[PDB]
């Protein structure tokens, strides 16, 4: 079946301040 | 077996555990830079630009206003004169940061403003806090 | 004696708040509430919030920040972009879940390059191998 | 600044 | 003489056709043939057909009527949902039979409530009388 | 311990399945017959036709969205059999009863053939 | 005009287990 | 076992 994986890292880019 | 460079994990679901936190932070950066903000909340003397989608997500009051067709196209919202601009600023930051900052002498304000905005889960967390 | 409250400062961190905000944004999207753009991908379309798109995609951020393209209502992607690939990525933006089924792994990855979602790409390389 | 965590639901759930 | 085919306009109603279709739909499911979606319930997975899920569940109807999820292949339900309750209701969708026992009727009912299976809920309400 | 049987469930599922076809929802195959086309669900076509069950189980011929029937097949005869698969109702019109019966043989729907044989008179 | 019949036997093949 | 029949509608009706 579907193997589930966690990802503790940043998922998207960081809109600068 | 080795002659076949097929992509090894056939079907997989990757759960980006902090993607929600990352999206909310970037929404806050867009707020701070006044990017695609659609409404200004006027609380007594101060003004707060924000995104109606984030407001409807968190507040039952804002959800109820921006829901009927007649009111979701509003640019300026005036909260009741009794609403503390400090109390609202604390809650608005909570909407964009998941962090509710309670300094001494503000906890009753935050709790009263949360009742106004119909954020009953925050209100109940504050009830647990006092006690 | 005194019923004074807390004599100091304290910050309440609401775990799962961001998870609950995004789910409600997904609900608002599923109801065409305050959606401010449709993304045309070949013969398919998708309502979305330009705020969510800008948060997740370098490309959508690069476009909707430009003063001229700020108030755009329909965005047509390149005719080469795979809709099923983009569909999986738009779903990921609103759920935190990237579903890579055996059919279109390379499609999801390629569309993420096009969308300047380099963090998603680096994660497909991290786990998917040959 | 003593932090406190809260794992409950923070905001109402918008219906489907 | 005219060997003409009968008077003409006619219609035949196959009474058990609906049952034979659903039974064969289950055989396809039990052999995992053309299952096009996997429901994830508390890290336990169930494969099914999107069309059968839409026909039965008001929730799965709302979900796959929506453009984002209409052509996708994975659905994660609320993690509070009991997997046993869903499996009991998925077997009802394909067999017309609801296998509630004493002790899980409360889970079966509250899960039917989540799936917006309105008529199945009412049959459980009267089954506490 | 107990078990409830819903006697009209299968009938309600088939009606809803036809409503999905009616609104063109999750149709995953087009059946080309002479000039015309017919959108339907592969699961409903496999449940009812020995011939459709045969392709969509074949490994290579599973991921196809356009099936072309033999040019001899009458579209009007196929449409009558298609509406049958979704409604339990086989409408034998004034001039189609032989076409419907013939198309049913092609589709390996032996039970509908056998039923029409008991029906045809002359 | 619209004479109707009821066939109560099996209508379609039975997909094997 | 107890087998109880239900003659009513079992699922919602997808509108036309």
């Amino acid at each position: 079946g579907i193997t589930t994986i966690k990802e503790m890292g940043r998922s998207i880019h960081e809109i600068p301040r | 077996p080795s002659s076949d460079l097929y992509l090894r994990p056939g079907d997989s679901q990757i759960q980006f555990t902090r993607h929600a936190s990352d999206v909310l932070l970037n929404l806050n950066r867009l707020r701070s830079r006044d990017i695609l903000t659609d409404v200004v909340i006027v609380v007594s003397r101060e003004q707060f630009r924000a995104h109606k989608t984030v407001l409807m997500a968190c507040s039952g009051l804002f959800y109820s206003i921006f829901t009927d067709q007649l009111k979701r196209n509003l640019s300026v919202i005036n909260l009741d004169p009794e609403i503390n601009p400090e109390g609202f600023n604390i809650l608005l930051d909570f909407m964009y940061t998941s962090r509710l900052n309670l300094r001494e002498g503000n906890i009753m304000a935050v709790m009263a403003t949360a009742m106004y905005l119909q954020m009953e889960h925050v209100v109940d967390t504050c009830r647990k806090f006092i006690k």
